[PDB]
């Protein structure tokens, strides 16, 4: 006279990443290491209209 | 604009004489 | 000259010349 296990059962993560999403189109990857190649963050545009 | 070089790339270097040391300006 | 310096920024900015570079 016995009792049973009937089954074990484990969810099993996938992922898709950033670059696979569909929200990447409205962004652009960079290096971070030209980041240094400026000085203070910052970036200047000289725009002629 | 607070310094003199916040938003521009360095890309060359101009050294007194000779291209020896860092002392030059 | 002018290139050499970044790894791909100065690709970002773009080849032209006639409209964007460094």
């Amino acid at each position: 006279k016995f009792e049973v296990l009937l089954g074990v059962y484990t969810n099993a993560i996938q992922y898709v990443r950033f670059l696979e999403t569909a929200l990447a189109v409205s962004c652009v990857n960079t290096e971070f290491k030209d980041l240094s190649r400026m000085t203070d963050g910052k970036i200047q545009f000289r725009i002629s209209v | 604009r607070q310094s003199a070089a916040e938003g521009l790339f360095h890309s060359f270097d101009l050294l007194v004489g000779k291209d020896a040391r860092e002392a030059g300006i």
